[PDB]
RNA sequence: UCAAAGAGUGCU
């Protein structure tokens, strides 16, 4: 039957050349992110010390 | 099938995380500790008016 | 009309371009 | 910044399933591709065909989308982002490619092919604001000074202008006998055009050029003298006479070479 | 921005120039 | 069986994956032309651009490397990848790298065959996985530095552990090493297999023979 | 030597070939090398003895 | 273009001079343009480029 | 601002690379609890073959499987006392602990 | 209708679509070849 | 060799 599976290209996240820079993915889900109202703030107090 | 997420956030965690990053992301986490007094129920309600 | 193709068209290349001293001995 | 440009181009894409020309799964297939060319030009060691390789693959998904319009659409154009992004981005490629590497004459040579060729997109000023600033970073060389002239002498027709670009070009670059040559040829140019037009007008009703034969020879002379002899004059008498006699055997092929353009102009005296 | 299409100088720069507007002023 | 040895055979499945950074600069500075430092900085496309080049120089002398054109050395050759492959493609893929090897027998002598080879050693990796089938190939071709160059850049598989002295060395493998390999049992059979393959495909040459012909009389010796 | 034969003046190495001399990497090096010279002029009574 | 016009610009950046190489390549970049301002290193140098 | 922000969200929806998989059986006879595990390691490529990993060892059970977050490193802990720390995907153990406890 | 071979033809390209390759594999003999 | 830790160099 039919199949698929999550499946990574190499060369796609780790580049051939040692120069070129990997890329970064991202994904904007909210739940991948948890505690923003915590993390905003200490973010905040960090800035003001 | 399906059993893992399709797309993974580089900032967060990366499968790929080279030594020297893996220290970048570690201080770096620890600088945005967040604290214990700061848990909560519910992450929106901190940081409210009274 | 025949004669405005025999005069000379301005030729130019970049179209056909497009397609150690100071050590002494050990003893 | 990878990712500012990663987002510019989303529209777009949304522009294309919208439309129905690309699915999901080939919009994504177009994006990783897209994606690793970004990650490739602002890394480290990022070379000029790494922006050629880019332009060219971008090009042929302008080739699908339009072949795509005519067969899902049937439309010649969808009045959408979709129809001027592509070109529009290709331009953008350009502009790096050539900023990031001004040295390589290849790359601003297709950089004028690809803008001249679309000619309604791109206005003649977008056209001349590349030149300008070609000539300004490579004045030495000659064939570009020829390049602008060539260009708007045949599509344009401006000859006042025409005649400004070797007029720009000769200051900088008095010693090399093929400029002189182009703007000869171009002055006898305008002057059997013109005298065609009279002929013409009559139908339905030059020594300018030898002027400038004469300052060519002069000029050269000099610049030769400047060259063979170094930084410094020569002091023994009998070489200063074999660097003349070098000057006039290098000017009188400078002249030969001249009279041979005469008798191409049959109407002129 | 000064460009080598139009002449921003106003006078003729080169000997060049002075020979050919001599022309263009003689001719018409 | 202990973990460790478990782990290994894993790491062995896994040896071409390139998970970091660091395993794909061991992959791609593995090369036959040029040495490690350029070989990183190389691209797939500039080293199929010398290989297309170099197949068609091959094809000239003979018409069969022409067909690998449509095949291995194919422009969408650049973006296909073995461990993205299913099994069936897999056997499939290592079958028509095999055929060139075998082609290419007799023309190592010739510089564009190292060129040509190139791209399969960056591109499909068969120093990794077809270890055997190189190194069988070029077993006449020991003196030349071809070989050397092999040996540096390839994990000898179980059978050919007495070439390990002569691995990364200045000197190369002598002709006395070489009749310890074909005494060993387990290696004459394998062998066998493989002079089998060459007579069914009369791409045995002269060198092959003349070679094999000395080593298995030196081992009656 | 055989170059001073072919050249006797650095103004004569940029257009002189030394193909038969030099090979191809070698011979443009002398020639760039010629024009970012550092050497002075030298008379004709002085070239005849080196020649 | 080769030794002999760097000496003689050599010479004419030393006095304060503008050559023709110098009033050629200044005129293609500055705008005519309120005024247009450029760096110079030399003080000596200015009174020759406003001059031209 | 948030009808734009949630849009930049719905923008970024795009960029991202690759999907979830999916099992779903092309006639309605076949039953995805009736498709048995062998065959998905049939249809499955070679690497992830390789990814799943299936070791059998005794002194020490039960075993106890942790998995970090980032995922490179597997922890697991038997009931005896044994605890390895390994990443499955280069294959390489970075601790071992044999303690009879 | 169908696709005509010159539109065939691009759309590989553009899809980078790897089938082509793959039966041109799997219809390999090591006879043929020699 | 891997493997964890330092100290400089090139360059975005």
């Amino acid at each position: 039957m039919k199949i698929k599976t999550i499946k990574r290209s190499a060369d796609d996240y780790v580049p051939v050349k040692s120069t070129q820079e990997s890329q970064m993915p991202r994904n904007l889900n909210p739940e991948l992110h948890p505690f923003e109202r915590a993390r905003e703030y200490t973010k905040a107090l960090n800035a003001t010390k | 099938p399906g059993a893992g997420e399709a797309n993974y956030d580089a900032l967060e965690l990366n499968p790929f995380e080279t030594k020297k990053q893996r220290q970048e992301q570690e201080v770096r986490t620890l600088l945005n500790k967040l604290p214990a007094d700061t848990i909560t129920l519910d992450p929106n309600s901190i940081g409210s008016v009274d | 009309e025949t004669n405005l193709k025999k005069l000379p068209k301005l030729e130019t290349g970049f179209d056909a371009l497009a397609n150690d001293w100071f050590t002494l001995p050990k003893p | 910044k990878t990712r500012y440009y990663l987002e510019q181009c989303i529209p777009e894409m949304d522009d294309l399933v919208e439309k129905g020309l690309f699915t999901k799964n080939e919009v994504s297939l177009i994006m990783k591709k897209r994606t690793d060319f970004e990650h490739r030009l602002n890394s480290r060691g990022s070379s000029i065909n790494d922006y050629i390789k880019y332009i060219n693959y971008e090009s042929n998904v302008n080739k699908l989308r339009a072949k795509r319009c005519k067969r899902i659409l049937q439309v010649k154009k969808t009045n959408s982002l979709s129809d001027w992004s592509i070109q529009q981005r290709i331009g953008f490629i350009y502009q790096r490619g050539t900023n990031k590497f001004p040295q390589d004459l290849k790359f601003w040579a297709m950089y004028l092919n690809y803008m001249k060729a679309r000619g309604n997109q791109t206005s003649y000023k977008k056209i001349h604001n590349i030149y300008n600033q070609l000539l300004k970073l490579h004045p030495t060389n000659v064939d570009i000074w020829i390049s602008c002239a060539k260009y708007e002498y045949e599509v344009h027709a401006n000859f006042k202008s025409c005649r400004n670009i070797f007029q720009n070009g000769l200051r900088f670059n008095p010693d090399v006998p093929k400029l002189w040559y182009e703007y000869v040829k171009f002055e006898l140019n305008f002057i059997t055009k013109l005298i065609n037009r009279r002929k013409v007008m009559g139908l339905i009703n030059g020594d300018i050029a030898l002027t400038i034969f004469d300052v060519c020879m002069k000029t050269l002379g000099k610049h030769y003298i400047n060259k063979h002899k170094g930084y410094y004059a020569i002091s023994d008498s009998k070489m200063n006479i074999e660097l003349n006699k070098e000057t006039l055997n290098y000017l009188f092929s400078e002249s030969l070479r001249y009279i041979k353009l005469f008798d191409e102009f049959l109407d002129l005296e | 921005h000064a460009s080598a299409f139009t002449r921003t100088q106003d006078v003729p720069q080169t000997e060049l120039q002075e020979k050919v507007d001599q022309v263009l002023q003689e001719s018409n | 069986s202990s973990l460790s040895d478990q782990l290994a055979q894993v790491a062995s499945n896994n040896a071409t994956v390139a998970l970091d950074r660091k395993r794909r600069q061991k992959l791609h500075s593995a090369s036959l032309i040029y040495n490690s430092k350029t070989a990183a900085t190389q691209d797939y496309d500039f080293i199929f651009e010398n290989a297309s080049k170099a197949l068609e120089e091959l094809s000239q002398i003979e018409p069969k490397f022409a067909i690998f054109s449509r095949t291995l050395f194919s422009e969408s050759s650049i973006s296909l990848d073995r461990n993205v492959q299913t099994k069936e493609e897999i056997k499939d893929l290592d079958n028509a790298i095999n055929a060139y090897l075998l082609l290419a027998s007799s023309k190592w002598y010739l510089a564009p065959t190292l060129h040509a080879t190139e791209w399969l050693v960056r591109r499909f990796q068969i120093h990794v996985k077809n270890t055997e089938m190189l190194l069988l190939s070029t077993l006449n071709y020991y003196q030349t530095p071809v070989f050397k160059r092999i040996l540096s850049i390839i994990k000898l598989p179980p059978l050919f552990n007495c070439l390990s002295n002569f691995v990364r060395s200045e000197k190369p493998p002598t002709a006395l090493t070489m009749i310890k390999l074909f005494n060993d049992m387990d290696f004459l059979k394998l062998y066998t297999s493989y002079l089998d393959q060459c007579i069914k495909h009369n791409a045995t040459y002269t060198n092959q023979l003349l070679f094999t012909t000395c080593c298995f009389i030196n081992v009656v010796a | 030597a055989r170059i001073i034969l072919t050249m006797g003046i650095r103004s004569k190495a940029s257009e002189t070939d030394l193909s038969e001399i030099l090979p191809e990497e070698i011979e443009e090096r002398v020639k760039t090398a010629a024009e970012v010279s550092m050497g002075t002029e030298i008379t004709q009574t002085d070239l005849d003895n080196i020649n | 273009k080769g030794a002999a016009e760097a000496l003689e610009n050599a010479n004419d950046i030393s006095e304060g001079l503008v050559s023709e190489s110098l009033k050629a390549i200044l005129d293609l970049n500055l705008p005519k343009a309120k005024n247009i301002t450029l760096a110079i290193s030399d003080k000596n140098l200015g009174p020759s480029i406003k001059e031209e | 601002q948030y009808k734009k922000a949630v849009s930049s969200a719905a923008a970024t929806d795009y960029l991202l690379p690759e999907s979830n998989g999916y099992l779903e059986p092309e006639n309605e006879l076949e039953k995805t609890f009736k498709v048995q595990q062998s065959e998905i390691k049939s249809s499955v490529d070679v690497s992830t073959a390789n990814k799943a990993l299936d070791l059998s060892l005794k002194e020490f059970g039960p075993y106890h499987i942790k998995y970090a977050k980032n995922g490179t490193h597997l922890l697991i802990t038997g009931r005896k006392g044994h605890v390895a720390s390994m990443d499955w995907r280069k294959g390489q153990l970075r601790a071992e602990l044999f303690l009879n406890e | 209708p169908p696709p005509d071979e010159e539109e065939q033809l691009l759309a590989k390209f553009v899809f980078g679509d790897t089938t082509d390759l793959q039966e041109n594999l799997a219809k390999f003999n090591a006879d043929f070849i020699f």
